[PDB]
């Protein structure tokens, strides 16, 4: 019964050799899991999934090794040891560098209380943000559903921007600083990439908000 | 299970180069190690091995002893430099088998489900392709014995590898490569009389010994039995071809045929060309 | 003596994101991304998303940040420098 | 106990160096085969003697050894984003027949998707194909995505769904094989479906010659056109596009063929406002005596999605006055107000035939 702190030790000295092999998951290999068995011509049975190399270069290796096929659906961002080819674990999250978070904004100097004369309008504005967030436990008992996308426009200056990033001060929202412009590039394929990279980030995050400019330019 | 093996030159030098170690100390016995096989399917290969100090008492001829730290931890050794190089059995350049023979593999069938025993021989002699492999199995017997473990004989053969014939090749020098069409088929066929018809006096003169002494072995059946495969023809008095007899002939019929016809052109080319270039440069020389 | 210290900085690479403090993901020009810890030489907390930092061809591992990221070109009739035109 | 030295075993497994993938070509003799490496590269190079026949194949992809360059074992193919495409789902059926109209155009994509599945004997008997494709363009009101949406996923748990975002790709972009390797997991389900959405980005038109852009817009169009020319499954599949407005099909797509089908969307009648009405009542409910004619008739050339606000912001009103239902009085203020302001953004309706 006492075997099991016997083994206990030879598993950590043999881990102590997987770190050598840890260090380092030297570079990214996207993952494809495949399950496939190979009669001979005794028998052979295995799982085996098709890697990648951001390379552009394409390998064969079998099932990791060490964090197994639990997780996840065919990825990427692993790390892999040069030309051994091992997949020590799997890495999040996602990519790529202002892809992934365009602006990083704490909170701003100004509050929802700047703006004289307007308080008849900014209940709209302030409610649509607001609602979701501590009324949500009234919406699922009478089936009330927020509204999402609001249109602010009027002829310069109006205070919208400044009006709209208040509102995010005092209800603690995780400000992003967003462009329509700014999602045009030489390379074509950019822009359009980052929603399915934005948007994948507002089903994994919760609001926080998202607030962009000049959608009627961008819109023609 | 195990059909048959392939044994390379460097691991069966591996028990040469140990007769060199303990032949110089001596000094009873003979050369014995483990044998490491790589086996990739039903035919057997094997690549490395490692060589195991070993004795084996006369008076006490049942008496062996394999060293198993020598075993167990050089096995971690080249497991770590090679994983797919494992342990299929042992190994020894006999000449012959003593009965103790039956012990040392029974032992090791903890490490590999059948151990398979190579018997090789440090001085090439006779008759043929050398060394020898044995499986271990149990047939009982007909005459009703206690179930009766007897090594059954493995055909083994010569084997190469990609990066070995550098130096093994190279150290030779000496052979001339074939010549394949010309005295290569040929040489064989004064051999294949020879090689094959000294094992047929070989064994037809202890077949006779049969009745006289030696019997059992009855064999039986095995003798006989393939002997009379071999009777399809036998050929005797005289060659019974008078079916074939036409047909011999015919076999040769278009080989005489081509090489009269290319001999003929062949010349052609050969004689003619020969000329003209030759009287181009003699005569208008001088 | 000085060229063999640094030759392996090639080449400039992006990184991407980070799940934990010792390993990110990186992305250089040659089209292959990268994960990778860095040299003890440089603190983690130097590293920030979208940075330019140096590389070691052999172990992959950061060497040194590079702080321009930019840019091909257009910077030659970008720049103005020296005085005229007084007022 | 034992588990974790398997995977220590395994681990030794793991020091084998992965081989390299290639695209055979063909042979010029059973000892001489030509690959061709994905990276561009070809060898001729020997093979070794645990391969089978089935290695040969007409050019079918293969992984090449590091060394001598032999082909061990082939593998069919990888795909990292083949799973995000797999997930889509839309439900009805009944949700579908719920939209409220154009009623016959319920009664179009039903026979026309879902059918040759259930039953295909009744269109090769007969003898008439079903179309090959579709074109749903818009908004005279809604319904142009999800009329072929909820049928999309109402064949079976079949389809694919693509995104213009992926056409695009990059400077030099590859995805030419892309939109290749998309159709090629679009063929992986059967029946399948194809959708094109917001083609009016991606289908750009030739009529005043622009940037390089234009032709390499034509060259993803190729793509499209060669694998639906097949050669393979094609009256099987079924394949859609949407636009904005469908100036942008060129006299190529404009044609029918790879673009057949061209449907628009009409308004409700009366009577029929309170059908369209049972189904978008759903989770937001109201007080019990009420007559939701007032409601609907207000908001006239409407979203779907627009009335479900006007309940939504009705019912938002609801929190301001404290109470769970809102009197009908107070509904008609919120009802028309909101509605009259949509109105003056409905510029711009008008679109080309
Ligand atoms: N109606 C208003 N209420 C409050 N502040 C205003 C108003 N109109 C103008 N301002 C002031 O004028 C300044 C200029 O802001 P401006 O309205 O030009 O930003 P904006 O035009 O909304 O920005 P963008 O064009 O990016 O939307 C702001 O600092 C703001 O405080
Ligand atoms: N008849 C309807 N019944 C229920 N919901 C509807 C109906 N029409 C539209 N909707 C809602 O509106 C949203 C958008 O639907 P749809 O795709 O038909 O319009 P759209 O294509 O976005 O508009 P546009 O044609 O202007 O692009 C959907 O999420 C749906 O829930």
């Amino acid at each position: 019964t006492h075997e099991l702190q016997a083994m206990k030790d030879k598993i950590k000295e043999n881990s102590e050799k997987i770190k050598v092999n840890k260090t380092l998951p030297y570079l990214v290999s996207n993952v494809i899991e495949l399950l496939d068995v190979d009669p001979n011509d005794s028998q052979r049975k295995g799982k085996c999934a098709v890697i990648k190399t951001s390379t552009r270069q394409t390998y064969f290796l079998p099932v990791i090794g060490l964090v197994d096929a639990e997780k996840l659906k065919p990825g990427d961002l692993v790390g892999v040891n040069k030309d051994s080819y091992l997949i020590l674990e799997t890495l999040p999250t996602e990519y790529d560098s202002r892809v992934k978070a365009m602006e990083v904004d704490e909170r701003p100097t100004e509050q929802y209380s700047d703006i004289g004369g307007l308080d008849k309008q900014i209940q709209e504005l302030v409610e649509a943000i607001v609602l979701p967030m501590n009324h949500k436990e009234k919406f699922e008992n009478l089936g009330i559903q927020p509204p999402k996308g609001v249109l602010m426009y009027g002829p310069p200056g109006t205070g919208k921007t400044l009006l709209a990033r208040a509102c995010a001060a005092q209800t603690k929202a995780t400000f992003l600083k967003l462009a329509g412009p700014q999602l045009v590039q030489m390379f074509i394929g950019d822009g359009a990439k980052l929603v399915r990279d934005a948007f994948a980030l507002a089903k994994e995050k919760a609001p926080s908000i998202i607030f962009i400019d000049e959608l009627d330019a961008i819109g023609t | 299970a195990v059909q048959k093996v392939v044994v390379h030159p460097l691991v069966l030098l591996s028990v040469v180069d140990h007769f060199n170690r303990i032949g110089k100390v001596g000094n009873q016995k003979r050369v014995v190690g483990v044998l490491l096989g790589s086996w990739q399917k039903k035919v057997l290969d094997v690549s490395n091995s490692f060589a195991v100090p070993f004795d084996e008492d006369d008076k006490d001829d049942s008496v062996w002893f394999l060293d198993h730290d020598y075993l167990e931890n050089m096995y971690g050794m080249f497991k770590k430099v090679n994983a797919r190089e494992r342990i299929v059995g042992w190994y020894h350049t006999g000449p012959k088998l003593h009965k103790n023979d039956i012990a040392i593999n029974e032992l090791m069938k903890r490490y590999c489900p059948n151990s398979v025993l190579v018997i090789i021989d440090v001085k090439p002699k006779d008759l043929g392709l050398p060394t020898e492999a044995y499986i271990s199995v149990e047939e009982v017997h007909d005459d009703g014995t206690p179930t009766s473990k007897t090594f059954e004989h493995v055909t083994s053969e010569i084997g190469a590898e990609e990066a070995e014939e550098v130096g093994v090749e190279h150290l030779l020098r000496d052979i001339k490569d074939t010549t394949v069409g010309t005295l290569s088929q040929r040489i064989t066929n004064q051999v294949h009389g020879l090689k094959g018809l000294n094992s047929k006096l070989l064994d037809i003169r202890s077949y006779l010994e049969k009745v006289a002494t030696g019997k059992l072995p009855i064999n039986h059946q095995i003798i006989y039995q393939l002997q009379d495969v071999f009777n399809l023809l036998p050929d005797v008095s005289l060659q019974e071809f008078v079916k074939a007899f036409y047909l011999k002939t015919n076999d040769q019929m278009v080989v005489v045929y081509l090489a009269s016809l290319i001999r003929s052109v062949v010349a052609l080319h050969n004689l003619i060309n020969n000329k003209i270039a030759n009287r181009d440069a003699e005569k208008k020389e001088g | 003596q000085s060229e063999q210290p640094l030759q392996v900085a090639r080449c400039t690479k992006i990184i991407n994101a980070d799940s934990e403090d010792p390993k990110y993901i990186i992305n250089v020009k040659q089209f292959a991304k990268f994960v990778v810890d860095l040299s003890d030489q440089v603190a983690p907390t130097d590293i920030e998303e979208g940075m330019r930092v140096g590389v070691d061809r052999n172990k992959y591992q950061i060497h040194i940040p590079l702080p321009p990221k930019i840019d091909p070109t257009v910077t030659m009739m970008q720049v103005e420098e020296k005085p005229d035109v007084t007022y | 106990t034992k588990q974790y030295e398997k995977s220590e075993n395994d681990l030794k497994a793991l020091q084998s160096v992965g081989q390299i993938v290639g695209e055979v070509l063909k042979q010029l003799t059973e000892e001489k085969f030509i690959v061709k490496a994905t990276n561009g590269p070809r060898y001729v190079v020997g093979c070794r003697r645990q391969l089978d026949k089935s290695k040969l194949k007409p050019g079918t992809r293969v992984a090449l050894d590091m060394t001598t360059l032999t082909i061990m074992r082939y593998l069919p193919r990888e795909v990292d984003p083949l799973v995000y495409n797999m997930s889509h789902e839309d439900p009805g059926n009944v949700s579908y027949s719920e939209i409220g109209g154009l009623s016959e155009q319920i009664r179009e994509l039903r026979e026309v998707i879902e059918l040759p599945l259930t039953n295909p004997e009744l269109f090769q008997r007969v003898g008439i194909i079903p179309p090959k494709g579709c074109l749903l363009y818009g908004p005279p009101g809604t319904g142009k995505t999800l009329l072929a949406r909820a049928v999309a996923s109402q064949l079976d748990c079949n389809f694919l769904k693509v995104v213009s975002s992926s056409i695009v790709d990059k400077y030099i972009g590859e995805s030419a094989r892309l939109i290749r390797e998309m159709f090629n997991y679009a063929r992986d389900h059967q029946p399948c479906i194809i959708f094109m959405d917001e083609i009016d980005a991606i289908g750009g038109r030739r009529f005043s010659e622009g940037t390089s852009a234009d032709r390499e817009i034509q060259r993803t169009l190729m793509e499209l056109l060669n694998q639906m020319d097949g050669f393979d499954t094609l009256h099987r599949v079924k394949m859609i596009m949407a636009t904005n407005r469908p100036d942008t099909l060129d006299p190529a797509l404009l044609r029918p063929g790879r673009l057949d089908r061209k449907i628009h969307i009409d308004l409700p009648n009366e009577q029929a406002r309170l059908d369209i009405l049972k189904i978008h009542a759903g989770p937001i409910t109201k007080h019990g005596e009420i007559d939701y004619e007032a409601i609907v008739k207000l908001s006239d050339g409407f979203n779907g999605a627009d009335l479900r606000n006007v309940c939504t912001e009705a019912g938002m009103f609801a929190i301001r006055a404290d109470h769970d239902f809102v009197v009908q009085e107070d509904f008609m203020k919120a009802v028309r107000k909101v509605a009259d302001s949509k109105k003056l953004e409905s510029k711009l309706d008008y679109k080309p035939v």
